[PDB]
């Protein structure tokens, strides 16, 4: 619906402040400190960059010199966290999307994967790798990094799929969309603060199961929107707007929310969440908005242990009693 | 969009909108009293000739068209060329009794309060209407901003009378023409009454909140969408300790329309609005409006003044 919830930063001129904006120095320091705790070490990005290079090269080759090999690769793109630069420590995994020329069958997905790892092993017999297939392609990982290869095909072949011979249409369409996201991201969300926020939102959603329904794609669009959609970018700590727009029902029924830039014609990204999940996301952010006001940002950021209780339990902030927002959705 | 939510806010509106009998009584009392002050003034200008009272103005509910079922409190402002005093209050209150007699045979009790710097007028109807006449003067604002009798009226009381008079002019210019604004304010005025959590917002802060929130939208809204936008606004944490707060447009110095709310009120009002929002979003707005689920110019309540 042509309904746009309230956003203070969309019409700030109409709400002049009375007293200078309080000093949120500690908040900015903690936000950066946390980004640093979540950021991958120097040992980690070496191992990943190394494995991503090795595999990406073998695939580059297979495209120019298909050789005698019966799997025609048409294109390869780096997508997801690794490409965007929103990777978190502990999860050293990169995503590669490989578009096949012909129909992507289960036998092919295994042939390509085994052919790829066999090329790495011929180049470097000393390094130990393992290669496993799945229903979405295959994986190759070393002792400290894994590269996921997402298989799909040239659209031409989408209308010609076979429910039992080729991979699930949904899986193939997901990989393609992945390419459009990364394209849009490198192109639009490639900002220092956007990338830092998306990493913090990914962390928030993990310590607060209320935010679970939120997908990586929504988080991307949410971070970028909170930072950029307003002249200049917003300061990282002005994070507060992410919670505030969720609280004012950006992803509630009747709201435009955010339209998918990688789809047609006017898709509401939050339409992939059920009504119950929408309610949950909203009331979760509603509590966290209140909790941040009471200066509970060290808890919200996870610097003080577990805080998942804050969203379901009564908390007392300096004599102020905070009652968490509750379910309002009624399953008919 | 929001057809059903429009149905409910408009039906709730009907439920709280005063009756023709209430309104007719208001029109009468206001008209009588205005025309009576018109004469009380004319009478003075004669005594002097052989100015002092510069005008009579409507403020508060009457002026804003915010009268609801059960409202018995009306208000007027009396402008005085100089700084009103005790001598002028007594002189007006007294002579007002005589001039009413030239407009109607209805009997009104006239009672004055030098402390309230006003003249209260009660009629004889059950329940009775009470209209307060606030005496003041601009010469008082000038002075606060920077050789007279010994009976000047309470400056604070006189300064507040000017504030409301500025609220009344502001409302007519900004809020009135704002589509669904006056309606949403009424229906939310009734909610501040029912839910003690919203109580502190009653009046000026609610009026500002509704004009701001509704006015910041790109396009005109219906009663349903308009009310929602107010919930969202609150739900965003606008009235929380930290944050813009509602800035007062009728003050030369930066003033927060809700700077009086305390940390817990701000918390409760916000948590309430938040829940009300989601209830509305999931087709339960009748619950926020305290009603059962259902199966022109509403802004103009009583005619503008002729006398003034
Ligand atoms: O089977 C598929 C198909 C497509 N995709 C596409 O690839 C992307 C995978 O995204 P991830 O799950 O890797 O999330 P991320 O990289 O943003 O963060 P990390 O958890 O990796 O640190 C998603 O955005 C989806 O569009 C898959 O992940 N799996
Ligand atoms: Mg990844």
């Amino acid at each position: 619906g042509s309904h746009i919830p309230f956003d203070f930063y969309l019409c700030e001129m109409a709400f002049p402040r009375v007293k200078p904006a309080p000093d949120e120095t500690s908040f900015s320091e903690a936000l950066l400190k946390r980004n640093q705790d979540l950021a991958p070490n120097s040992a980690e990005q070496a191992s990943i960059l190394s494995l991503v290079t090795k595999i990406n090269n073998v695939i580059d080759n297979l495209i120019v010199a298909p050789g005698t090999f019966e799997v025609q690769i048409e294109e390869v793109r780096q997508v997801g966290s690794y490409k965007k630069g929103t990777m978190t420590t502990g999860h050293n995994v990169a995503d590669l999307v490989v578009i096949l020329k012909i129909l992507p069958t289960l036998e092919a997905v295994a042939a390509l994967g085994n052919k790829v790892v066999e090329s790495l092993r011929a180049q470097d017999p000393s390094e130990v790798l393992t290669m496993l297939t799945n229903e979405t392609g295959f994986e190759i990982s070393s002792s400290d990094a894994t590269v996921k290869i997402l298989i799909t095909t040239v659209p031409p072949n989408l209308r010609k799929l076979d429910p039992e011979l080729h991979l699930d249409i949904k899986v193939l369409q997901s990989a393609l969309a992945a390419i459009r996201h990364a394209r849009w991201f490198e192109e639009n969300a490639s900002q220092s603060t956007v990338k830092v926020l998306i990493r913090l939102l990914k962390d928030l959603r993990i310590r607060f199961p209320g935010f679970e329904p939120l997908t990586p794609w929504i988080l991307d669009l949410l971070g970028h929107y909170a930072v950029m959609n307003n002249r200049q970018p917003l300061a990282l700590n002005v994070y507060r707007r992410c919670l505030q727009i969720l609280a004012a029902g950006l992803f509630l029924p009747g709201s435009v929310g955010i339209t998918d830039p990688c789809e047609s014609g006017n898709f509401r990204v939050h339409t992939v969440m059920t009504l119950e999940q929408q309610d949950m996301v909203c009331y979760t952010a509603q509590t966290l908005v209140r909790i941040l006001s009471h200066g509970g940002f060290r808890k919200i950021l996870g610097q003080e242990g577990d805080a998942s209780y804050l969203a379901s339990e009564i908390s007392t902030w300096d004599g102020v009693i905070v009652t968490p927002s509750e379910k309002a959705y009624e399953k008919p | 969009i929001f057809v059903n939510d429009d149905r409910h806010v408009m039906a709730k509106h009907s439920s709280v909108y005063p009756t023709q009998e209430e309104l007719e009584a208001v029109q009468n009392m206001v008209s009588h009293t205005e025309r009576a002050l018109k004469a009380v003034s004319d009478w003075i200008d004669e005594q002097e000739k052989g100015r002092t009272l510069r005008g009579v103005m409507r403020v508060g509910l009457v002026a804003k068209g915010l009268l609801l079922k059960g409202d018995l409190d009306l208000e007027l402002v009396l402008l005085c060329k100089e700084k009103p005093t005790t001598a002028l209050l007594d002189k007006v209150a007294d002579n007002l009794a005589i001039q009413l007699t030239t407009v109607t045979e209805d009997k009104y009790e006239i009672l004055q309060s030098v402390d309230d710097a006003a003249i209260v007028i009660k009629n004889t109807k059950e329940p009775p209407l009470s209209l307060t006449i606030h005496l003041t003067s601009p010469v008082v604002r000038e002075e606060m901003e920077k050789n007279d009798p010994p009976d000047v009226l309470d400056r604070q009381k006189c300064l507040a009378a000017l504030a409301s008079l500025r609220h009344a002019k502001w409302f007519q210019a900004r809020a009135n023409g704002l589509k669904s604004c006056v309606i949403v304010i009424r229906v939310l005025r009734d909610l501040c009454t029912r839910v003690p959590t919203w109580g502190p917002l009653r009046g000026w802060p609610l009026e500002l909140l509704c004009e701001k929130s509704i006015g910041t939208a790109n396009r005109p809204m219906g009663a349903g969408e308009a009310l929602r936008r107010v919930l969202e606004c609150l739900a965003s944490g606008i009235v929380m300790p930290d944050g813009s707060g509602i800035y007062d447009p009728c003050e030369k110095e930066a003033t927060d329309a809700i700077g009086h709310l305390d940390r817990q009120q701000r918390e409760d009002i916000t948590q309430s609005a938040q829940h009300a929002l989601r209830l509305a979003a999931f087709g339960q707005l009748h619950k926020v409006l305290g009603m059962d689920p259902l199966p022109v110019d509403y802004t103009v309540q009583i005619p503008p003044s002729t006398t003034y």
